[PDB]
């Protein structure tokens, strides 16, 4: 349904099309980012899709979304917080 | 310096079926093994728990409208 | 997007990702998730040069991460994908 | 062994990781053996990957909706 | 069954768990194997379905 | 020389990807000493 992102992650999802760009053009750099928006949606409708990881912070869980991860809390209502989509380079499994 | 500890029945069952398969010498050597595996887990753990702070810290999580967003890039690349 | 081939091997294991996600979740997040696999599948149709080459692990062979897999895949004569598996990651040797 | 690794051995000692050459040379080999298990079982599945038939196009919008139906009878 | 530390490991448990990480050695040290018997046991899973 | 390691290194050498004893051992070697620097590298940018 309705997810919120951190200003940091809004951030990288822009560095994320505009090195895409650079490299692959204009529709590898969008469907790449319509890939991600797949997998917050995914979670956003369950967010218990997600693995908990309280052992890495209290309250996260994290959903790999291809070379990314999604790493998110859920808020006072049933919705998820994008703190940050960081590479699968730091994802510890 | 130098310290002596004593295993539960478990994990000295677990030792034990180690020693065994061949794989390690002595308990001693399955610990060490083990806690340099934690180790390395902790440090690239707390490389993510730094980002996720940097996160927190970046400000009140906002809604993020996708069509919007890549409508603009898309529309920026054309100029 | 352009052409592409899917093994048999990966055809069978979309609908066992298919079955298992509905199972658990029910039929929009099965289909949800395979759609996400497919946007990653047309992107390396698109361009197979995104995904990297791992001849390493096999001669002719590039993967690209999607979703918990990871697509493993040759370029046929024609410049066509043929994607001979779909692995979950934990497989990912990198 | 050669001369680098000989010196990286010793390094990995005075700086209290490890305890003997024998801990260094059996860790390594712990690694390597677990990497040549993962490798294998990878080269493996791909191997049955083409031995499964030859390639075909998909129809994934069709495979979608039969299994959608499916599910809704 | 029993075992020794040397300086160098027995500083590394003091550290996490002066750090907050853990409240006792022992649970260093459990969760310490815990992640090594995963370790093994999912790798000889896949020696078993191997060979 | 262990039992267990001679063996995994007689069956690395049978399956043509090392041609000797001291090969495996540097093959080995060269993964774990590449682990460790990666980690210290980490680890010494995170103390930065």
């Amino acid at each position: 349904s309705r997810y919120l992102l951190s200003p940091a992650a809004q951030a990288h999802l822009e560095e994320i099309w505009d090195c895409t760009y650079d490299r692959w053009g204009v529709d590898q750099a969008e469907q790449y980012l319509r890939e991600l928006q797949h997998a917050i949606d995914r979670a956003a409708a369950n967010p218990r899709i997600g693995r908990a990881c309280d052992e890495i912070r209290p309250g996260y869980r994290k959903l790999s979304a291809g070379s990314h991860t999604l790493f998110y809390r859920v808020t006072g209502e049933g919705t998820i917080d994008v703190v940050r989509v960081l590479h699968q380079r730091m994802d510890v499994d | 310096k130098n310290t002596s500890f004593v295993l539960d029945e478990h994990y000295s069952a677990f030792i034990d079926g180690e020693i065994a398969a061949g794989r390690y010498r002595s308990a001693s050597e399955v610990i060490r093994s083990a806690l340099r595996l934690l180790e390395d887990r902790e440090t690239q753990l707390r490389a993510l728990r730094e980002a996720l702070e940097a996160g927190e810290r970046s400000g009140s999580s906002t809604p993020f409208d996708f069509d919007g967003f890549l409508g603009r890039k898309r529309a920026d690349a054309s100029r």
